[PDB]
RNA sequence: UAAGUGAUCUAGAAAG
RNA sequence: CAGCUUUACAGAUCAAUGGCGGAGGGAGGUCAACAUCAAGAACUGUGGGCGCCUAUAGAACUUAUAACGAACAUGGUUCUUGCCUUUUACCAGAACCAUCCGGGUGUUGUCUCCAUAGAAACAGGUAAAGCUGUAUUUUUU
């Protein structure tokens, strides 16, 4: 009867998993919509030089 | 409740005419009214029954003594009748 | 939804879904990987269903049944569901031998069950007369699959079986079809069907036997039911393409057909 | 995938795709606590090793009380706090060599 | 003083 | 216990004016035919002002975690994938598309089951239902 309980559980959620190649570990997983391009090449933005890991 | 009453407090801001049992005609700005015809306005000129006009700031007038108050026709539109 | 209301318009038994709500839950705990796994399948069902959303004929009122009343060579009882269910069995098994026989090959023969198998060893002509396609031997799996479900209510009335036991019965075939009959060996895409309904089986003997042992005797054949319904919806369009098509040809078997260069082979 | 590790996509793979966390991993970042042990010798190892602005300040603080007194008690005119602070100044310079 | 929770692809029939 | 509006009532003169008026069904069918249900949040006309403003109005249905379905199949086409190496039959994603199993709403038409009156208000009563009421400075003592 609560419906918060369905957090990352929603159709919505699920739809966007599946955009992002991102499987809840509870929920579905589907082939992902975009073939994952790793072409970063090693850039200035999202470096490990660069970036904090809390 | 009394309609008219009603219908004075809702012209309320609106630019009012108003006559006593005197005969001495005011017309301005209506400021605040009550369930007996206390009535105030602002910025009111005031004529005796010979004509002579008299400018004047803030008047209070007394319900009893009041013979009929004049609103504008906007309040004919809308909306306390129904 | 479903209680929160006291007024509605009715659905068909069809389109309840009372297995759906469990999947659509976050999963019950302590449960073995395949139940999970099954779970996450039913819900990649669910899902990609969800997504693309197949919007309806705008147009056509016209079904199928409204036309046919429609003409005066049909007519219309209240029949008992097994009596019908009989009939269909029969008719179905006479238009499969008709069919056969109109196509020359009288040594392929039927059975009651809709097994279809040969009467000698064919020679190599009669075979290659007599090898019948993808149209055909889907509709002979469909009839199985009726009658299997026909033949069980059936033993039910009689004083065979049980109701629970019908029931049972019921499920297993419902569960089953993959093991039960070759359809899936016709069109591969009766997997996916078959599939499902594995993952229903699980779900939903799991549901049904937690303070109660390991055994047969689950019925609860709803869910799986409906799921054959609804890829028999799918089949309904196909069928009618191709087992039209089939009599069609067997009346006025075709002229001039067109090769074409799109094929691998060939295109040099 | 979960958390930017799992395998992209089930297909073609040829395999479950199954991920267990390694218990490996959680020893690789522990032993900070526990690599630890090598930072502390090493800390071991490399482990022994103005006033007349003072002077300034305190003489403003006299002259701001100075001036402050002055607000207080009769100076209104300038001249007199002016002097009054002036002189303080010269004390304080007096007194500071 | 704090380890050890979960992610589990598949899946057959014909003809050649 | 007053007042006005409506039914149930006699017998009226019956003008006056209203309102119920070319006054005549209702309940329903696993019954039809047609219309119409994805669009500028989106509806339809009507005149007037001159393809667009301003008043009229009407409006049944479907829609905000967006849809006729608290429901879910299958095709076809390309592109990429996967098992694979021939194809069908398939893997799974995408984009367009279709088919299908269904759904309403409205209007008719039918089918079935129950039924049958062509005229009543005014002067006001009798009875019952809807709302209002309970002289000493601003309303009428
Ligand atoms: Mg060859």
């Amino acid at each position: 009867t609560d419906k918060n309980y369905y957090y990352l559980f929603d159709k919505k959620s699920f739809f966007n998993g599946k955009a992002l190649n991102n499987a809840i570990p509870g929920g579905p997983k589907f082939e992902p919509l975009y073939p994952r391009e790793e072409e970063e090449d090693y850039n200035e933005f999202n470096s490990i030089d660069r970036v904090i890991f809390r | 409740n009394g309609i008219p009453v009603k219908l004075l407090n809702e012209a309320q801001g609106h630019i009012v005419s108003l006559e006593l049992t005197t005969g001495a005609t005011y017309r301005g700005k209506l400021v605040e009214s009550e369930d007996s015809m206390n009535v105030q306005l602002r910025d009111v000129i005031a004529t005796e029954p010979q004509g002579a006009v008299t400018h004047m700031d803030q008047i209070f007038v007394r319900g009893s003594q009041i013979k009929f108050i004049v609103v504008p026709d906007l309040l004919k539109n809308a909306p306390l009748f129904k | 939804f479903p209680f929160n209301r006291t007024k509605g318009k009715m659905v068909r038994a069809q389109d309840v879904a009372l297995a759906k709500k469990w999947f659509l839950q976050h999963p019950d705990e302590e449960y073995p990987v395949k139940v999970k796994v099954s779970y996450q399948k039913l819900l990649k069902n669910y899902v990609l269903n969800e997504l693309h959303p197949t919007l309806p004929t705008n147009h056509n009122k016209t079904k199928l049944l409204k036309s046919l009343k429609n003409t005066k060579y049909f007519q219309q009882t209240t029949i008992d569901w097994v009596e019908a269910g009989l009939q269909l069995c029969r008719q179905g098994h006479n238009m499969l031998n008709l069919l056969i026989h109109r196509k020359g090959l009288t040594y392929l023969h039927l059975d009651y069950n809709f097994n279809l198998k040969p009467t000698k060893t064919l020679t190599t002509k009669e075979r290659k007369k007599s090898r019948l396609g993808n149209s055909f031997h889907l509709m002979r799996e469909l009839l199985k699959m009726m009658k299997l479900i026909v033949d069980t209510h059936v033993q039910f009335r009689l004083g065979n079986v049980d109701a629970f036991q019908l029931a049972d019965g019921i499920h297993y075939i419902l569960n089953h079809i993959g093991q039960l009959t070759g359809i899936y060996r016709y069109k591969y895409k009766v997997m996916h069907q078959i599939r499902a309904c594995k993952d229903l089986k699980h779900i939903i003997y799991y549901k049904f036997n937690k303070n109660l042992g390991k055994g047969p005797g689950c019925g609860f054949w709803q869910p799986a039911w409906r799921v054959w319904l609804n890829f028999l919806r799918g089949t309904i369009p196909l069928l009618e393409r191709y087992i039209g098509n089939l009599i069609t040809r067997q009346f006025e078997g075709r002229s001039n057909e067109i090769v074409k260069t799109t094929t691998k082979q060939r295109l040099d | 995938s979960y958390n930017g590790i799992g395998l992209k996509s089930a297909k073609g793979s040829s395999t479950s795709g199954h991920v267990q966390r390694s218990l490996a991993s959680n020893n690789r970042r522990r032993p900070q606590g526990s690599q630890q042990q090598r930072q502390q010798r090493q800390n071991a190892i490399k482990k022994a090793s103005i006033e007349t602005h003072m002077e300034k300040r305190e003489i403003e603080v006299q002259v701001s009380e100075l001036r402050d007194r002055l607000e207080e008690e009769e100076t209104l005119s300038e001249e007199q706090i002016d002097k009054k602070c002036e002189a303080l100044r010269a004390k304080l310079t007096n007194e500071w060599q």
